Parts: structure tokens; C-alpha cells; sequence
């Protein structure tokens, strides 16, 4: 809830509560088994050294509820390997591809 | 190893220690008290848990006198205090800035030491931020007046909010949690702290690990005399055993006589090898009334490797409350 | 006038002076009512878990004076439900749909 | 309940505290200083502010000899003093780095303490950088000789500009707030200070609940001899008392005679309690020139229950003075 | 030259050597009369409550030596009122106009 | 392994983990000795005064292991003259302008 | 006014300040010097500057016994201390950790002083990293040994890199400037010193009004017996005098005794207020040998109203070295 | 140049320094250890140091007994400590916060100082956080322990590792390494302290540069009486002279027994000079039993401008263990 969760991509902090990364619990920033090889204890964050402007998609996929798009500057290549390993599901995949058309 | 870290910080304690509620002060005479710490602190226990609140004070003035008399280096000590009640006022009480340096100042008075190890936040304050809280411990810290401080009984989100006050204002983090842990108390340190101790470095220094004598079969004919049960104002552990609810725990120990017979051991042996079975527990406070008991105790850990795991299977089918993740 | 105030969107920080969003007292950010519970002690800011690209075009139109625009990145139904939230008014919503030509 | 938080912070004061000024090694002798302050210490008061500049320092020396006579606990005591003006020399006025260390070590050797609770900056200085304010009063506490800081007088926009660069630079931010609050002076207490505690969590220590003695209706037929507007060096009270501004507070106050006969309580008690009756306002300092007038002030707590929202309509109706957001 | 001004627009911070604003002495950044009165002494940096997107070719305009272009999201009006403010000349606008074909 | 290199590319703050960097050992960013030159000791980071859209594709290069491509907003002169400086070599400089098709 | 602020710092110094170089310890004997002092005081200078290198630390020692036998008030006074020279060991000079901390405690035992207010690095050191002297300058402030802290002899570049390191760090930047400046040095304090200023917020407090005694105009006609360039070790002063770039300045000074006999004043008095003509500088160290030349150069207070514009401009005419920005 | 800055840091030692360890408190009496101090520090070596470990602490009663009864200034001095290992109790090993507060304490009541400059980590810890250990060394010099602090035996990652907790926190980095540096080990010296030295600023302060008496070449006729291979508890140095890789070294020392005749040198002085002829090494501890072997090493001061850059290879090809980076 009130507890808010920096996660740091490759130097790029993004802070949101943690409220709204619970609100799906199977994915890699949902379960804290999964994200828990990621924190840096001496910084009080998570940080992932991956693609810098893919993760405000998916950031604002968890903020929505469900509402994630490809940025405009991001290919399909490289952001298609950033929501396997986000873990956004087998479900959230197919109704990516779909707007994509793809 | 019968000396290890107290969570993932460098304070090497032993996997035994001894606390000074009821007993010292107390139930027991300062001349018993000054024998069974001699009892412990040759047999290799250095960890020592006082409070402000025991006895009214009178159990670290009892602790005091022993160290000073003995001569024992406080280098091969590890001395422990707990800060939550001083006294009847109302700005005695609580974990604000006026009471944790008054309130350790006073004990470090009683105590006739120059520094505890290691403080600790004997309850959470409501009243009072964290960050006034952990401000105060950082302050007593570098006074030279604790090397360390934890927090006895918080919630695994209490001491997630004061990690988080100390990576904001450049404090110090807590390095340790006191949790009940014995056999008939164990959602908070097999779900709740094993959490904590991979993810932000606290470990756990359990007390209690016979629930105040009974896990020690000693209450299945009813109230022994001169047990704890027996004494003044102790009225609560006694509607605690008699209850229908602590009846059936009984007959639980009942069939762990069974079990203890197949080792070598004794009850209150398996009770606290059984405790110290998880390296997520750090240490173990006992509490002794007399020198057959503390010798009995510290028998435990040769239990230990006795232990494997078809028998930690058969006492948790026994005792039928494992916690579930 | 010189007092200026932090504005943290998802991590992202905007600092602007308090006489740039008092110009403006209807809103969320320029009434100090409505922005009272959005503010972080510790860090002396306030925290919206929001949109990230969205704020540049809602901060920009209390510098300006008037003129916001959506960004070229930002959808239309995403920056719609921006300005709905920081409340820029029936006013400049009407403003704001006819140089989009809805 | 009779003790209440100082803000958000964790210390806890009573609702009502003891003031020094003029009263305290000026108007009364050392006798009834310590009758008056036993009286208040013995009905829950643990709140007693002084100042450095109260009778050249004197009162300051008054209070000392009482906590050293009576031998009360300093932890059962909350102690605050005021820094601004420390005497005729151009380095001891101001809020200087200077002037903060110099003015609370003196005062710490006029109250023979080891520490103030509450250091407060008397008012703003003009003429100081706020980062030279913020760590001055933050080095004070980490030495030790205070443990919280508040400020006196000093406009909501200077507390916002304090608590900023504690932020900005990891320094203490202050915890209170004095400022005039009675029946006749509302604005800050009632509009700006809400704002305050809210956001960052300041609260208020209010002084003046009478107005020097004005809403107690004793002026009503002229000065009357040993009250305080025929002292030396008063002349700004009577002509206050007397100017055709004040001749129409004292047409309110007999409007306030029925109000107060209503209840069971009188003018001073009602005058307190109407001080007492939000949340905002963390505490009340009183004055008391002898025990007739402190027993009657602390029957105002009493009073507190009897206030509805009725009578809170109908004494601002009588006012006529409220402010507006 | 060693030494590194930190420039601070709206919370985006830019740092750079002082040689590289010392490059072009009769600009806003590059006279130190000038960007006086932008110092912000408790934070050592220079802070201007403008437009955020504009100023990342501002400070380009410095590092290459006067090669300035418009970024691709920032339009020809928003632009050319910051070339205005930062004080870059009436001869690197007039270079500014003909590669924009104005 | 798990140690972090903060590279600052003119105020943008961009860390990674050093076992990146040195996967590829004769740029700029992978020789120790190369890099040794750009270090600043009081704030513990590698501080270039240089491009700064330029180098999250410099910085996702090392990252997916020799995927580097153009940014959309960041043209063809500007983008080479960063790959010369990063020192990414006559091998993956003619890999980058056959995508580019020059 | 008469007393002004040091830098944007809430220190309060006075415009003139009095100082030990040769004088104290050396020159003149220890009667002289408490009498000058008690001259200085009653006149309202409360600045009185020193340092370790003065007299091989006799001067310190001469200005200890003085506020001891007085009886002045420490609040009263501003000393100021200067600490780069120790002695003759490697490790007894410079502004490393070591020497500032060791150095100012010897200079505290000297002086018999619980703090100074002031501590001056008398040097750039080029040897040492600007971290180490920030550090080491934070730390005696927060110990108590100093409460603010200055440079002496800094390129403003040096002074600016001084103060980002503070920020960095969370360090306490500096507040002052000691930079020479009479009417033949105008260089660092009319265009160096001004951008600081109204940058960062740093003073100047300019030593040698008088160029040791060379614009006091006593040289004109050779050396005089019992002035400083007679003394022993002091051929620098002897050779500055006599040479052909110093016969040309006494040409210029017999051109300002006649502007000097315009107004009422003398020359020593109108050297001293020209150095006042500006609001960057915060104060000016004189320097005395006897109770005549102090009593004139106080009066130099009075020759500030006198200077309009037009003086300014006919001096600046006669001198003909005006700094270009 | 004699003296020389220990890292990038503004601390000036001597190119050569004195060891207490075996000989001091040990190996030759209070008598000669007082005779030693005086020899050295009369040639200008201002580098002592010592450890807690060594004789079981009696070590450094008798460095601190000469510097009484010498009478020298502390401020000439510059005293070094190490605090690894501080008895038999688990709590008195390792570089925890308990260990390193305490160790420097007990070590500042043998040596009889206020402080130490350098307070060395004597090997890493690997139980013990990197936080807890700069954090307790930042507190040991902000208390006043200690001026400096720098690392013994620790791979450049774990300084690489020390030095980003300190720029994380706000701490203190250290300035110092002690890494053993003789012709038969080149290692850590050459390939991997150089690099840095230009990165972060940490010099070497080398120690055994004879390798505990190999390279002065006594040993070539096997072990003589009254050297330190023959002391009790010293087997592992007999172990390493008489094997076959250790035996293979002698024939190596004489082949260096010709080039130190073609200089005036000796083998000791050729071994020392051998080791300051970079500009990374900041200092040598020496080892010294007698006075004739402390007036020939420091008659290697000498030798150094008679190395050229053709002795320098004429070495290296018959050591044949050039390290490659
Ligand atoms: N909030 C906190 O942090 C907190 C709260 C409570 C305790 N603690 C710590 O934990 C310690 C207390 O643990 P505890 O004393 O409450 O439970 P135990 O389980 O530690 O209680 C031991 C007591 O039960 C009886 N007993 C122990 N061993 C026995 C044996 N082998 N045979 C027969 N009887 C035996 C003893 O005699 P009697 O039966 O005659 O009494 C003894 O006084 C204290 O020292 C304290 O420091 C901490
Ligand atoms: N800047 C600041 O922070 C600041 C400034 C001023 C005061 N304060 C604090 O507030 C306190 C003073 O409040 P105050 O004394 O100025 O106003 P009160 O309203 O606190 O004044 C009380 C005085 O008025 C008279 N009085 C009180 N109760 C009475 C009663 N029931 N019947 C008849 N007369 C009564 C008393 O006798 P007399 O009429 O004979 O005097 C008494 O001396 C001080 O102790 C001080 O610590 C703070
Ligand atoms: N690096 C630094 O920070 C630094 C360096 C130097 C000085 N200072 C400070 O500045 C002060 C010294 O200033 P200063 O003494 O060098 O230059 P002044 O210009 O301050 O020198 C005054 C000396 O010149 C002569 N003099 C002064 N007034 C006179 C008058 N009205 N008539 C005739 N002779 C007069 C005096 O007698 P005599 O001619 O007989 O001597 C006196 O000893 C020191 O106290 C020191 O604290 C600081
Ligand atoms: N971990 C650490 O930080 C660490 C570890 C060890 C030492 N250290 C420091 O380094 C110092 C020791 O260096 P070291 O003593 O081990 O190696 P050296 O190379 O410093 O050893 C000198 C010893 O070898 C012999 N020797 C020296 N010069 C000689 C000469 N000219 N001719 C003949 N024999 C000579 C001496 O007599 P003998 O042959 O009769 O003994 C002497 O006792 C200690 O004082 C200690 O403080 C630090």
C-alpha cells in the first residue's frame, strides 16, 4: 500500500507503490520470491541492468491495470523479450500481439 | 559451530544466551545468580539479555555487581538491553529521543558499564515516527553509549518501515529481532523473519524457547511449587497451562516423551535444539532458575546433530501446527 | 516566488517554483488543499504514481502560461485521463480537443 | 486525555504547562516558586518553559534550585528554553551558530541541567542564513544538549524555509511552535498553523491563554493594585488595557460573565478551555502569580468536557474575531 | 576546464565542464554576470524553471562547438523562444532558420 | 562480477555491472586503462561531457552483447561520430551501416 | 553602523579589528599589549585575530593571559586563529587532517580558550587533497573546537573548489576571507572577491590597511628608529621601502596629504576608510604599536561619512592603479 | 625527497619506517628498543607502527614507554596500529564494530596516546558486512582515535569495494596498504596497487623489504645463531630458507652479491633502495635487532640516486619474476 518500491533500470529509477505491483502477483515485480535476487540492500532498490525505455511500458502496465503498449521508439524485437522477462504471462502476450497485429 | 553471526552482521554470538527476566533480580538470590553465570560464561555463552523493566530495574544492577566482581574482559562479552518502560511517567515510556538516550543512560548506570552491545526496541511505539526512532538509535550509537540495535517484537513491516528511514537519512539499520519461538509459537520466525534475513540482513534472537517452563513437561500433574507458575503476579502463565487450550498442549509433550526417549536427550533439550535447528535463528535466550537446569540446557546442542530430518518430520506431526507461506 | 517544489512523478522528479503552479489556483497542483495529500515528509515532495511521460506536457503548461500539447508519444486516451486528473479545468480541455480536432 | 503529543513527535506533554515569565525571579519571591511548581508538578504539569532573557537570566536560576531542592527525576520533566537575546553584546543576539552553542550552555549552567527537552529560537533573525539556524540547533542535539528544537514567532513561511534545508542538508527538523493564542488573537493558530501539521507536522505550544491577565476580567474597573499592568516597566499593558481598543475587550468579557455562569466554570477557566477545545494545539503555558490562580487554571481541564459546538458558536458570536481562510 | 557546472532545468539535471560554456562568452550560460542570478547556492547549480525537451540541444549547441538543431518532439515556436532565452545570438538563429528552411 | 560502474553521460546517470562492460575488452568502456582517464574519485563514477541520447544505444550494445542500432531522434553524423569515440571498432562500425544501408 | 556581518554568516564582527602579527609577543611588551586591548574593547572592536606562526606561538600566549585577566566575557569577544605553520616537523605543517586537528588544539591551550570562532587556513596547501581540509575543518567545528571557519590567501578558484566539496560531501563550507588590501593592492578584493560574494556568500576581511606602515607615510624621509622595518628580520620591509618601486609611492603619498588636509583627517585615517568604502568588505585587522595609534586609527569611523563620490575619484586619480574586470 | 605523502592523502611520512614486529617486546630488550627509536628518529624517520597482536600486546607497551620518556612531541610523530586480532574470545577477532571501537581503545591505553594516525585493518574479514567495517572506522576517527585509516593484506577489489561504501554512505575512504613488497615478492605492488593509486588514491606502505632477513644474505651458510630464523615458534621461517625453492634463492642472492660490489652498497641497502625506486611506494617498514643493522638501512637512502635504469635491469634478469599485466 503506503510502501513504495524503487526499481532501478540500468541507472533509470522508477519509484511506485507497492500496492500496484501486488496487483498481479504472478509476474517477476509481483512475486517477492522472484524479484528478490534483484535488490541491492545498500541502496534500497531493485535493480535490473536491462532496456532502458522499455520499462516505462511496462511500469505503466502495473500503474493502469492490465493497459500495455509498445513505445513508439522500442522495436518489436527488443521489447517482446523484455515482457518474457517481466513474466507478463501467456495472457497479456497474446493481447499485445493482437494490437500489434502480429 | 557454536558461535555465529547475529544476522549478517560481524557480532559473533553463542547459539545459547542467557536472560536475566524472572530469575535474576527476582525469583532467584544474587548469590545463585552470580553462580549460574559462571556456569554459563565457562561453558562458552557470552550473549547476556537484561532489560530496564525486569524486577524494576534490579535485575541489571544483579548483572552489574557479577561483572564487575568476576573481572570478566567486556570484550568477551556480549551484553544486551531492552528499552521500552522506565518508570510511571509519562515521558518515561515509548521509543521517543527523550526516553532511548535517557532510558539507556540510566541502565548504563545499573549496569556500571561504559557501553552495552546491542539495544533493543523492547515494543513499537505508535505514538512516536520512525523516524525519531531510528534518529535516537543512530545517536546512541555514535555516542559510544550501543555498538548495535534491534527490535524485539515488530512486525515484519515495522522493521521494513525502520530499514527503509535508515537508507533515507543515512542512519543505521537494525541488525537483530528478539521473536517468540518455541514449539507452540512459530508463525513469525519460520514465515515472517526468514524474509527479512535474506532480503535486508536481520536475523533473529529468539526467547522463550520453553514457554516459560512448560514446554518442559513439568505442569502435567498440575502447578508444581516453587515453579513460575507459583509465583506473585504470575497469574496469567497459570490460567495459561490450566485452560483447556494449554490442557491439550500436555498432552502434546506427552508424546514427546516419546521421542525424547529415543534420543539420548531430555524434553527441555529437544525443545531447544529444535529451536536452533534453521540457520535463520541466531541465538536462543534460556532461562534457568537453578545450575541443574542451565547444565541441562546447554546439553542441547550436542542434540543437535542428533537431529535429522525424519525426526523434525515426526515432532511436527506431533505437535500439528506448521505455518503455511 | 522562490519557494520551489518538488514534483515526483514514478521517480521521475520535476522542480518548479511555487509561483509557477499558484498561477493557476484550480487545479490540483496550484490549490494547496487538493495537493495536501500527495505529499511525501521524508523527502519534502509530492509523489503522484502517475503517467511519467504525460507531467512534461502537464508542467509545461503552468510555465507557458496556458499552452499545453500532447506529446508526440503520449495517446490520446492516455493524456485525456491526465488532464482529467490534474484537473486543467472544462476550459482548457475544450482548449485542448480542437487543436486535436476531437 | 490529559497528555498529548508535541506535534507528531514522540514527546509527550501535558495539556497545560508552567511558564517563567515575569512571574518566576521577577514578581514573586523564591518561596512561592517553589509552592507553585510543586502544585503544578503534583496535578500532572511536567511542562515548564524559561528563557534566557526572563529577568536577566534570573528565572532561569529560580527553576534550577527547584528540580535541585525537590529532587524530582529530570526524566519524569520536560524542560524548554529560549535563545535569542543573551545580552548587550553584538555577538549574543541572533540566531548565530555563535550565539545558539554560547546562549543554551549558559542556560545550562543557570538551570544546573545536563540537557533542555525542547531548545526553541525565541524569534526569527533576519540577519542569519536558515542553513546556519538548521545547523546550529542540530549540533546542539547531537552534542547532546537538547533533544528536540521548535520555534517562536516565526511565520509559517520560515518554518516551511527550516524544515526544507533539514532536508536538503540531513539535519533535525524543528518539532513545535509557539505562538499567541487567546480569545483576541486567533489568526496564526487557527488558519496557518493547521496548514503546518498536516503536511510536515509542527505543532503548537501556545502562549498567553489570558493575555497577560486581560481575558481574566480583573481590568474591568480599572488597574487594580499588584496585578501586572501596575508593575515597572509594564506601561505597554496598561496602555493597552486602557486604549479605546482595549476598553472595548473588557465590553466583551462582561458578555462572557454570562457564558461562564451558564457552565459551572469562571472567565480564566473558560478562557483556557476554549484554547484546548481542537486538536491543533499541542499544549497551553500558563501563568500563575499564586496558588489560588494555578488551582483555578488547572480546573480548566475540567471545562473541556463541557464545551459542545453550541458553545463555541456562541462565544465566536460574542468575539466577533474569526478568521477566514 | 576541470571544474563542472551543473545545470538544473525544471529537475533534469545536466552537467558539464565549465570550458564548454566558456566557449561562447557572450551567451546566458557562458557569461557568468549573466547566469548570476540563476546560482542556487544550497545546491551548488544553476536552476531555470523552462521547458524541459529544449534544452538537451541547448547544451549540444555547446559540447559539438555550434552545431544546433530542433529536436524531433519539440515544436518551431516552443524552440525558438528558448534560443531567445539562453541568448545564443542573432547569428546562430539566423543558422538555425536555413536548415529549418525558415 | 557484481560490482557496478556509474558512467555519467553529461548529468545522465547511467549504472551497469562491470562484467558488462569488460565482455567486450578493446573499447573505451571495456579497457580499464582507457577509461581510466574519465574517472571522477569524489563522486565514485566515469564522467563524459558528450552526447547524451547518443549512449543508451551505446549502453544497450553491451548489454544484449553486439546489438547496437541508431535511436530514431538522434541523426547518422552525430550517432558515428559517438561510435568512434566509444571506440566500438571497424568491425561492428560495419555491421551498424549495413542496417543502415550506407 | 559600526558592526556588520562576516560574509552572508550571522557573525556579527566589528568593522575594525585588532591584530597580534609582531606587535604582540614581539614588538611591544606584555603591559603595552593589555593595554591596547582594553583601548580596543572599550572602543567596540570585539574582533582580535591571531595565529600559531606569530612570535613561535607567544603571541597566542600573550593574548590568553589578557581575556583571563580581564575578565572579558568569551560571548563578547570574536577570536580568530590562523593554523598552517606548526614548527619544524614534516608532519607541523599544511592543512592535512592531522595538522588542522592537532594544530588547533594546541593553539586552544595556548590562547586557554574552550573554542575559537574562526579558524583560518593561513595557506593554500598543494600538497593535500581539498577533501582532507574540508573534512578536517567540518570536524573540529563539530567537536566545538571552532565554530565557523575561513581561508587565508585562496585563489578564488581554490575558494570555489572549496565550496563544492562541502556540498558534495555535506561539509560546512567556509564564510570568510582574509585577502591584503590597502591602496597599492587592489586586485583581489575589487574583482576577485566580489563574484564570491554574491555567489556563494563569502567576505573579506582584509589585513595590512597601512602596508605595514608604509601608507601611514612615516617613511619619507629614510627609516625612522623603533618602526617595524628597523626590527630584526624584517630586511624584506626595508628592501620594499627603499627600492625604486617603493621611493615612487611615497611620491604618491606626499599627493594624498593634501586630500588628507582637505577633510580633517590624516593619512594612517584616510588609508583605513577607503579600505571600509565598500560593502564587500566585512571588517579590516589594524595593527598598533601604542595607545597614539590606535586612538588615531578608530577614528577612521569618522572620515567614512567624509568620503563622498568625488574623493573616491581624485584618490583613484593620484593612486592610478584601478582594477579592470 | 625524504618525505614523501602516504597516498594521495596530505599525511607525510618518512621513505622509511620502524616495525615492532619479533624484536620490540619481543627479541631485544626495553634497553635496546630505547636505543633504536633514538637512532631512527635522529635520522628523521617519523613512521612507527605497531600492531595489538604482536607479543600478545607487549609490543606497544614499550613503543609507548619511550615516547614518555623521550619527551617527543606527538605532533612529530606518526604512530600506526593495526586491529585485526585482540585475544582468545570470539567477540575479540575480526574488524566488527565491537572489535574495532574496542581493540583501538584497549591499544590507545598500552601505547598511552589520545590517538593514532593510522589505524590499520591487519587482513580482511569475511564475516563481517563492508558497511559495518567503514562505518566503524569512520566512528574511530570522527570520536578523535584516529586521524587516518588504511588496509593490510586486502585484494584490490576489496579496497576497490571499501572505497564505494564510502562514496555510498558518506564515509571515510581509506589512504594506505600495507602489501608485502621484497625482490621475491612482486605481485601486488607492481601489477595490481598502480592501478589504484591513479584511480582512487591509495598509496603502499610496504613492509619485510628482507624478506624477514632472507635478503640480507646471512642465510647462505645455513641458519646462523641468534638470528630470527632460530627463535622459538619461528619454524616456518626455517622451513622456507631450507627448502629447495628457498635454497634456490640463496643462489640468487649471491649473483646479486656482484652488483651490489659494483655499487658501494650492500645486499640490505641494494634491497631496500631496490624497493623505493617507484613512485607508488609511499614508505618501507624496516626491521631492525641492533643499531649497526638500523645504520646500514638507512644508509639505503643513498644508494637510491645511485640505481640507474640499467641496475634496475641488471636486477630483474636475475631475480627472473617479473610480474606481466
Ligand atoms: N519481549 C522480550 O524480548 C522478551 C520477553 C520475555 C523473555 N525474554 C528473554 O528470554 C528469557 C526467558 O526465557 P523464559 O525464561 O521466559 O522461557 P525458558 O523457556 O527460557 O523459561 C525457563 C524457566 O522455566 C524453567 N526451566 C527451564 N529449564 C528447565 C528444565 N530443564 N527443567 C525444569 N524446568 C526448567 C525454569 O525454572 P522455573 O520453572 O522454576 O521458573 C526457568 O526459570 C529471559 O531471560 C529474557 O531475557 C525476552
Ligand atoms: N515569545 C514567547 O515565546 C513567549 C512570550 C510570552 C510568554 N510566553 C510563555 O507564556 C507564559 C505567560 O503567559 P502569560 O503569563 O503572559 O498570560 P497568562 O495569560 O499566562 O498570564 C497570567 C498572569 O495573569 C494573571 N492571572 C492568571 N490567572 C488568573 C486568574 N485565574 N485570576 C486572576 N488573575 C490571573 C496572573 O496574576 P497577575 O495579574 O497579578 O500578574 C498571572 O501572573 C510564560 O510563562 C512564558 O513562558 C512565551
Ligand atoms: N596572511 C595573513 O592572514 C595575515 C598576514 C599579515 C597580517 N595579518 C593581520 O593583519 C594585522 C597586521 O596589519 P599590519 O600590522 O601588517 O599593517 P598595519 O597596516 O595593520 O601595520 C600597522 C603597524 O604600522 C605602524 N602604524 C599603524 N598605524 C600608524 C599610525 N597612525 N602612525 C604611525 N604608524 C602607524 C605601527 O607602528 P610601527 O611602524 O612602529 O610598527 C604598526 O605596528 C595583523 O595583526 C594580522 O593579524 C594577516
Ligand atoms: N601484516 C602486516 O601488516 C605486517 C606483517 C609483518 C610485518 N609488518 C611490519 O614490517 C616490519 C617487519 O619487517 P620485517 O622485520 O618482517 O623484514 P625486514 O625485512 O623488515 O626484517 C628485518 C629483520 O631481519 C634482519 N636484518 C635487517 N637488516 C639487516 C642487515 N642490514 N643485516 C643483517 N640482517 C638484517 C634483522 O636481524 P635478524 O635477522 O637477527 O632478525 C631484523 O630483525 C615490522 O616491524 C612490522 O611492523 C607488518
Amino acid at each position: 500500500c503506503c510502501e513504495r518500491v524503487v526499481i532501478n533500470i540500468s541507472g533509470l529509477r522508477f519509484e511506485t507503490q507497492l500496492k500496484t505491483l501486488a496487483q498481479f502477483p504472478e509476474t517477476l515485480l509481483g512475486d517477492p520470491k522472484k524479484r528478490m535476487r534483484y535488490f541491492d540492500p545498500l541502496r534500497n532498490e531493485y535493480f535490473f541492468d536491462r532496456n532502458r525505455p522499455s520499462f516505462d511500458a511496462i511500469l505503466y502496465y502495473y500503474q493502469s491495470g492490465g493497459r500495455l503498449r509498445r513505445p513508439v521508439n522500442v522495436p518489436l524485437d527488443i521489447f517482446s523479450e523484455e515482457i518474457r522477462f517481466y513474466e507478463l504471462g501467456e495472457e497479456a502476450m497474446e493481447m499485445f500481439r493482437e494490437d500489434e497485429g502480429y | 559451530q557454536f558461535y555465529r553471526n547475529l544476522g549478517k552482521s560481524g557480532l559473533r554470538v553463542s547459539c545459547l544466551g542467557l536472560g536475566t527476566w524472572v530469575t535474576f533480580g527476582g525469583q532467584i538470590t544474587d548469590e545463585m545468580a552470580e553462580h549460574l553465570m559462571t556456569l554459563a560464561y565457562d561453558n562458552g555463552i557470552n550473549l547476556f539479555d537484561t532489560a530496564e523493566v525486569y524486577a524494576a530495574g534490579k535485575a541489571e544492577v544483579v548483572l552489574g555487581n557479577i561483572i564487575k566482581k568476576k573481572g570478566w574482559r567486556r570484550s568477551s562479552l556480549v551484553i544486551t538491553t531492552k528499552i521500552f518502560w522506565g518508570g510511571k511517567a509519562e515521558t518515561e515510556r515509548g521509543l521517543s529521543r527523550k526516553h532511548i538516550i535517557e532510558g539507556l543512560k540510566a541502565s548504563l548506570e545499573r549496569l556500571q558499564l561504559e557501553y552495552v552491545d546491542v539495544v533493543f526496541a523492547n515494543r513499537p511505539d505508535p505514538n512516536t515516527p520512525m523516524e525519531e526512532t531510528v534518529r535516537a538509535m543512530t545517536h546512541v550509537i555514535n555516542q559510544g553509549m550501543a555498538m548495535y540495535w534491534g527490535t524485539s517484537r515488530w512486525s515484519s513491516m515495522e522493521i521494513m518501515e525502520a530499514y527503509s528511514v535508515a537508507r533515507q537519512f543515512n542512519l543505521i539499520p537494525p541488525i537483530c529481532e528478539q521473536a517468540e519461538y518455541h514449539m507452540f509459537q512459530r508463525e513469525k520466525v519460520e514465515v515472517q523473519l526468514p524474509e527479512l534475513f535474506h532480503k535486508i540482513g536481520v536475523g533473529a534472537m529468539t526467547w522463550s524457547p520453553l514457554a516459560c517452563g512448560i514446554v518442559s513437561g513439568k505442569y502435567d500433574s498440575g502447578i508444581p511449587p516453587y515453579s513460575r507458575a507459583s509465583l506473585k503476579g504470575y497469574q496469567w502463565l497459570k490460567d495459561k497451562i490450566l485452560s483447556e487450550e494449554g490442557r491439550r498442549q500436555q498432552a502434546k509433550l506427552k508424546e514427546l516423551q516419546a521421542i525424547a526417549e529415543r534420543l539420548g536427550c531430555t524434553l527441555p533439550q529437544l525443545a531447544i535444539a529444535w529451536c536452533l535447528r534453521n540457520e535463520g535463528v541466531s541465538s536462543v535466550l534460556l532461562g534457568a532458575s537453578n545450575a541443574e537446569q542451565l547444565m541441562e540446557n546447554i546439553g542441547a546442542i550436542q542434540v543437535l546433530p542428533k537431529l535429522s530430518s525424519s525426526i523434525v518430520h515426526e515432532i511436527d506431526s506431533i505437535l500439528g501446527n506448521k505455518p503455511y507461506s
